[PDB]
């Protein structure tokens, strides 16, 4: 389950579980048709280390998806 | 991944046993019907595009709301996505028409589906309607093909149906 | 959705940076150009439908076999869905005009276009010919920078379909 | 002396050598000052095995520097065959897979992302694969999850310079060679101030990446075909980058992980500032 | 990402309509006030460092517990993180101000932020206050700048405030 | 679990692709081959009892010292766990025969083999010699393509242990 | 180039592994299947001339307008390049038959198809209709497993074009 | 990357100087002709597909060997690569044209081809011929467009030509 | 080197895309803005001499102690290298004005600034105070959009140093 297992090989210090409404702005099936996505990935839970927290968020917003939540990983 | 033999083997092993003469002959029969099975899988592959297309035409004939603004198969980006995962149910059901076991679905299609389409607000019955239409047409093709030897494929048509029906049930 | 404003903001954000004189100069372009854009938008907005019926028919006149029975320009439903589709294109053209970029076209018509058209047996040629015609008539509804804008976006759709 | 034909005469192993000569070996017979031809700045010559020790000794003495020795017969079989990879087979992951659909993806991401080195079974990222199977994450994350892993850090980053890392990164993550000297520089400065992790994100959240791979497509080769905003000389870099189907990224080479794209070559495509 | 025009377009499309003459002129007015908007965004960019610094000095003047051991802006590492967050939020507020829409702020910055801070033990009420101080000073600058043509910027000062107030509300 | 069927399906899935004539030809091989495989399986199945006792003994006859006190072929429990282990191997051989691939062997005996044998002080040599003996006797229980199949898998285990 | 043989070898190589019974069973399928494949190949080979002229004409009979002036089925060069193109397809079908997989079709016709057809204003519909016709006539040149093989590959091309 | 201004700046800096009144007015003139420049870049963008297509039709009309087996634009895969390269080069020529500097063209891209294609055995003179065909048609469009104000674009048509000619020379 | 022109081209290239109406609108901003920018540039250019001497002195008047012996505002060489450095800043400000972006400042002064200043014991405070003074005097050399431009870039340097 994306119910993070362990530290999910992130190492680092704290783990924050961040969920975003990722677009079609990002992702996109290799298919010929319209940079879409496979319904189901509307919200994308993801666990990142404290050191990598800021960079990831910057490139999430930059590519258009918007963060929906944030909780410390444990 | 399992196929019908692998499934037998896993159940035997859980007993600590060599395969039962029961299980052996069930598998001998699968080998017996395997040419028919190959034709059945070939029927789907050879008409994949039309199966998806025809299912599609009919889905939107019935549910003209999906192609209005506000609808989940509008605009082109989303209509393309719809065509794609109709292709999805079709192909995964076709790969299942091969194993003699649903697990390829229980392990994936029947797993996590609670927090999918439902999370998105995608109406599963409409996805299941497209699945149901793919089933009708796919089986149509399994039953009426190009110069295949005449015989009875109803056992295989049933089994293909249950794969289509698994997917539908899992999604709705 | 691609506009001059979103583009410069995207570029700032991705370098972790406040908007600077480079980015604000850019924005002024988009704002200075709104008047011409929005004049084109108003003219295209009020003179609208007939463009669709004109282009729909022209698809049948150029592909006669189209309006014959057994064909895809026959019966109320095909001809209805055609008008609708050209109307979608003109709608997104006006949106792209008003928005200051191709975003609306990219997100709602270009992304996925070919896959859809290929599954449904829709030839791009029709749509190019609908748009070529719309381009002919828009020659006398507008002029100067409003016409250039209208043209920019019509041509953008024609290239998306080739 | 340049590009060779044939191997041996009595029998040998021909090696072709390359150097950089002073006007001590080669000069014009002119009235003043001794100079070698400007275009034979680095010169190469093919010598059979016995004459070889004597030649290298001579060259080093009269001032030259050996840049390379490599057998002639290695170097006669051309440039790689690229048919398998001119146009690849795309491998995507559907919403609701049949399970072995998902098996296909993992094997391919591995091959492509790790650059065809063997990933042994003790080695594989199992917890992460669990995630893809349940949906949870999409084919993009494993491309991102694999890159931040130690195995990726260890075979490709820790033991080579930053120039090399970035050049590999473009090949793996984007499928294309690195177009400009600016690209190399822009990246090296990022790693230096935001760390390794931020820098990894920068290829996976890029607009170029997003267009071609979207989110459910495994990154695949695409630099053997014309692309947009690609200098023209980036199609010759791709040959330097990929050495054939049996070639791989390999950090186990005797000489170590090194370059493959000459720094001089990158500058030909343009030099600016920053 | 949305801007004020893009927002109009999305609402129009959900009706299946070309933009209403209502919506058209609302957007004509945004173009009308756009030079002022550029000055307002420029006011923030041109004083970003001081806006953060001055907010900061004042935050710790009020809440001397944050800079004691045990406090969330102690030691240097944590103070740098806090100064960095002040900059990040001021940055997305300026983006929203160029855009005429809060979405970039809500989607890239505010979404999940509160739950991050709670996980971290970062006192959200103090963060809300730091945002209130940035607002005071930022608007100060929007209202009293270098040789800008004299006129009325109160509409824009309000709108900037709501972006500061969104962030504060979202976080506290 | 590796079978011809799972392999071709895996390869299709990973390219996002329907099964095509290449993959169905492959499957026909596995199905055409089932008869020989399953004959080997039935013969190995009913002779299991004696094949196991034959190989167990041969381990002691080839390594006489194992059966002396203080050694690992002494006492009921060692000799019991040995018979069991060879029985596990024959069991997975029959499974691999029936399944149409090495999967059952790969997943249940090969993955982890050396680590386990090394921690428990079990020499592969014994197991190779058990299998070499089983291979000798299976020479007269089968012939033709059933023997070739039996051999294929016995040899596969011997290579896994070298 | 995708064949059963290359596929199993690719899968072995990528796991750093000798070919095992799974992979050799697969290969036997491809070899057992060669007779039917190669009968289809010989029949398609000698009838090529007429299969091509039959399909070329059928493209004009189904799209009558193509043969009028100003159109793409008019003049010696269009009609010549058409025959050639269908001939290319039949050629690669025979190659795929002989090779034991779709490789020749994938590498020489499928990779790039849509981009080319889109730049040159070539409608897939023609090509599908050429192939549908070729499929009709191949019904009476072959039967049994040679027909199934011929069909497999013709249908593969039709799906590539939809 | 350079544009025509950036180029000026780099040369000035190498003197250690503020821009010469010479260089200033050369750049004032570029701003003077910039509307024409935008139309010229727009002419290419608006007809990119046809420019490539028409160049292509004509290239293979002349060189019927490329589309025979043995030829470098055969089979479909290679033709798609060739069509793709035509687009890539037309794209960087348009970038140079917006920039006023071959620094995104001659600088940002004309070098390895000669040796690489000579190595690939690709006949460089034929590749230069494809660029000439694009050039002919592209300039055609720059000179005869939709309701642009009448004036003289020959300076810009020349400059566009030199970018096409750089590419040709670099490759042949 | 960051200008509006290079930025839009970079963004197009990285998506493999021709410049479209979004990108050309942006460019028009940069071109429309050139007049104000270049007026600022000419005024800063001809007053350079005195702007530099004014700011240099102001660094000593605000940090009196700098001009005492043993300090870094003492002796011909320090005071010479100071004038030079402010002159570098004004030079790049004019370049940024003329170029239509911060590129010249980013590439030649900002990249590396702190490392250099820290190794050489140069306090940013001086440089901020030089620039604050230059900003005071440029209030009466320019007005309107040329002043706003001058300000934009002076302030950009002050933020780079804080
Ligand atoms: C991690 C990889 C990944 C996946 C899988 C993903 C799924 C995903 N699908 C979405 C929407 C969507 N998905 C669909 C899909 C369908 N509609 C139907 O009727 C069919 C049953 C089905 C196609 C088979 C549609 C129609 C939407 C748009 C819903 C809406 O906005 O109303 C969204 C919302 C954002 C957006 O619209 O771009 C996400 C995040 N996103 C991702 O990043
Ligand atoms: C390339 C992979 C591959 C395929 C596809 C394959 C097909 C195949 N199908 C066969 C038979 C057949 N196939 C069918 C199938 C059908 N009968 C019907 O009436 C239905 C419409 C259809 C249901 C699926 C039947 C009835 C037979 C004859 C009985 C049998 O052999 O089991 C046979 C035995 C020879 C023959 O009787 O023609 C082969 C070899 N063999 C292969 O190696
Ligand atoms: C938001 C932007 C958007 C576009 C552009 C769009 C195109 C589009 N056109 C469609 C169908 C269609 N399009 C046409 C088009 C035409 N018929 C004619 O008489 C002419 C030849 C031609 C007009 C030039 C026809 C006949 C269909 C029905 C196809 C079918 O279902 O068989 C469909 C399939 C769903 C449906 O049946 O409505 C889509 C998605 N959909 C969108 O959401
Ligand atoms: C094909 C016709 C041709 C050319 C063009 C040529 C160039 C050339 N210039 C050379 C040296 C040289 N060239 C220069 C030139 C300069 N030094 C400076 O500081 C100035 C910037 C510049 C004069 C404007 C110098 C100083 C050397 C000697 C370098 C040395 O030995 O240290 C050499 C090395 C051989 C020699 O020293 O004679 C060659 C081959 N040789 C040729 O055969
Ligand atoms: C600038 C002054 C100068 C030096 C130093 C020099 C070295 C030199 N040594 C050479 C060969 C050689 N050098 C050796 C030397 C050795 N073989 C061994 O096994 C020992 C380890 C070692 C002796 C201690 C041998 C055997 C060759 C001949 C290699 C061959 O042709 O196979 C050659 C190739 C040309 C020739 O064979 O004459 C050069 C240029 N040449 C020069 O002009
Ligand atoms: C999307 C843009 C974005 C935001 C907004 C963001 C917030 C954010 N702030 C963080 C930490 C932090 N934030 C602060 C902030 C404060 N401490 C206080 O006492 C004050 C009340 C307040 C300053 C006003 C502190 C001290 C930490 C470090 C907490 C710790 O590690 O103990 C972290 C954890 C990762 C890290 O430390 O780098 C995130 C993700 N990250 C982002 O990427
Ligand atoms: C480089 C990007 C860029 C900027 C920044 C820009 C600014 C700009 N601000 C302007 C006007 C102005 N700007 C303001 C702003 C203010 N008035 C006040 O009293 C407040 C303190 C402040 C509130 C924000 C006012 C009142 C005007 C005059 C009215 C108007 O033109 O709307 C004008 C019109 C010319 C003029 O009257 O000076 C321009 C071009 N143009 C650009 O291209
Ligand atoms: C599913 C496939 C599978 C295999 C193959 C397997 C092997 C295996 N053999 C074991 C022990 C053993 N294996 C033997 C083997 C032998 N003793 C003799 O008399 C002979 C020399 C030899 C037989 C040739 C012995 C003596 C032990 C006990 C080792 C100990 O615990 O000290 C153990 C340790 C757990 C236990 O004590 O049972 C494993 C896991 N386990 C498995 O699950
Ligand atoms: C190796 C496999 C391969 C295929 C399949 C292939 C297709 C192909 N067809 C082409 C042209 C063509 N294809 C046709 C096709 C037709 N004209 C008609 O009368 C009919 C409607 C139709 C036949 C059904 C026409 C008319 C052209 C000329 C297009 C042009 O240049 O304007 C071209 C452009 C180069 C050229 O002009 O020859 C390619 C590459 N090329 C290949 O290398
Ligand atoms: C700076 C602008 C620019 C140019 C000009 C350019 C050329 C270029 N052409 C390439 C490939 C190619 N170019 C062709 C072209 C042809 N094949 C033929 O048979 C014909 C003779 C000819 C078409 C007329 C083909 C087939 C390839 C692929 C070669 C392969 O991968 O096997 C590649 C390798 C990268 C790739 O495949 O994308 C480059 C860099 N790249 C650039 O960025
Ligand atoms: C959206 C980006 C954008 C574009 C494209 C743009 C175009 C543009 N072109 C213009 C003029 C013009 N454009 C041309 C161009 C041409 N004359 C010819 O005869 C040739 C066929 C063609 C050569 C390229 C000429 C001659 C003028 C009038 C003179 C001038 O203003 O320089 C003008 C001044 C107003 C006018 O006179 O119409 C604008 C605004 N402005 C923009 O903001
Ligand atoms: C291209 C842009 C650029 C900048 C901005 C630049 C700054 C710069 N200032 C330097 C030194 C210096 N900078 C100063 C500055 C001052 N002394 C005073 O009287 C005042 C307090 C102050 C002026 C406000 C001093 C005294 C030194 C000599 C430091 C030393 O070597 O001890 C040096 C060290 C190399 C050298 O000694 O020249 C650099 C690189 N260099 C560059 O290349």
């Amino acid at each position: 389950m994306s119910v993070l297992t362990g530290d999910n090989q992130q190492r680092g210090s704290k783990l924050f579980k961040i969920t975003i409404a990722l677009s079609p702005t990002l992702a996109h099936h290799p298919w010929p048709g319209l940079d879409t996505h496979e319904p189901s990935q509307s919200s994308y839970s993801t666990i990142v280390s404290l050191e990598r927290l800021l960079p990831e968020m910057t490139r999430i917003k930059r590519n258009g998806g918007r963060i929906l939540e944030i909780t410390e990983g444990e | 991944m399992q196929d019908a033999f692998t499934k037998a083997i896993v159940a035997a092993d859980l007993r600590g046993s060599f395969l039962s003469e029961q299980e052996l002959n069930q598998l001998t029969n699968l080998v017996k019907e395997s040419n028919k099975r190959l034709d059945a899988v070939n029927a789907i592959t050879g008409n994949a595009a039309e199966i998806i297309s025809d299912a599609a035409h009919k889905l939107f004939a019935e549910q003209t709301d999906l192609i209005r603004p506000g609808g989940n198969a509008y605009p082109n980006r989303r209509m393309a996505a719809c065509l794609r995962d109709m292709e999805i149910i079709l192909r995964y059901v076709s790969y299942a028409l091969l194993a003699g076991d649903a697990s390829v679905l229980e392990d994936r299609c029947l797993n996590g589906l609670k927090e999918t389409y439902v999370a998105l607000g995608t109406p599963t019955r409409s996805v299941a309607r497209a699945v149901q239409l793919m089933k009708e047409t796919a089986i149509g093709y399994v039953n009426s093909p190009s110069g295949v030897t005449r015989g009875d494929c109803s056992a295989l048509v049933n089994e293909a149906a249950t794969y289509f029906d698994k997917a539908a049930a899992s999604i709705a | 959705m691609k506009t001059v404003i979103t583009e410069v903001i995207a570029s700032a954000d991705s370098q972790g940076r406040f908007l600077n004189n480079t980015e604000l100069q850019a924005a002024n372009g988009r704002f200075q150009r709104a008047t011409a854009s929005m004049e084109a938008a108003r003219a295209l907005t009020s003179n609208a439908d007939s463009l669709v019926k004109g282009a729909v028919q022209e698809v049948y006149n150029k592909f006669p076999y189209l309006t014959q029975p057994g064909q895809m320009g026959y019966g109320d439903t095909n001809q209805a869905k055609c008008a609708r589709d050209i109307s979608h294109y003109l709608r997104f053209i006006t949106y792209s005009l008003v928005a200051g970029g191709t975003g609306p076209l990219d997100d709602y018509i270009v992304a996925g276009l070919r896959e859809v058209n290929r599954t449904f047996n829709l030839s791009p040629s029709w749509y190019i010919e609908a748009l070529k015609h719309i381009k002919g008539k828009v020659g006398s509804q507008l002029s100067g920078q409003p016409l250039t804008e209208a043209n920019a976006y019509i041509d953008y759709c024609i290239n998306a379909l080739s | 002396m340049n590009v060779l034909t044939t191997s041996s005469q009595r029998g040998g192993k021909l090696f072709k050598v390359t150097m950089t000569l002073s006007p001590a070996l080669s000069h014009h017979p002119w009235p003043s000052l001794d100079t070698y031809e400007p275009s034979q700045n680095s010169y190469s010559v093919v010598v059979p095995l016995d004459r070889l020790l004597a030649e290298m000794t001579y060259i080093k003495n009269k001032g030259g520097r050996v840049l390379d020795i490599s057998p002639a017969d290695l170097e006669a079989l051309g440039p790689p065959d690229i048919s398998s990879v001119a146009i690849p087979l795309k491998v995507e992951l559907w919403a609701k897979a049949d399970v072995s659909d998902v098996q296909a993806a993992i094997v391919a991401a591995y091959k492509q992302i790790f650059g065809n080195t063997y990933v042994l079974e003790s080695e594989r990222l199992t917890s992460a694969e669990s995630l893809l199977r349940n949906g949870s994450i999409s084919v993009r994350e494993f491309v991102r999850l694999l890159a931040k892993s130690e195995l990726y850090k260890e075979r490709f980053f820790f033991c080579t310079s930053n120039n090399r890392f970035t050049e590999l990164n473009f090949k793996h993550f984007l499928g294309r060679a690195p177009y400009n000297q600016s690209e190399i520089a822009a990246h090296l400065d990022r790693y230096q101030t935001f760390g390794y992790d931020a820098e990894i994100d920068s290829y996976i959240d890029s607009d170029e990446y997003i267009q071609a791979f979207g989110e459910n497509v495994v990154p695949y080769y695409r630099g053997f075909k014309s692309q947009s905003g690609q200098t023209v000389e980036s199609f010759n870099r791709m040959f330097k980058l990929y050495r054939g189907d049996a070639g791989s990224d390999t950090n186990l080479n005797l000489q170590g992980q090194k370059r493959r794209v000459d720094p001089k070559n990158l500058l030909r495509s343009g030099r600016g500032i920053v």
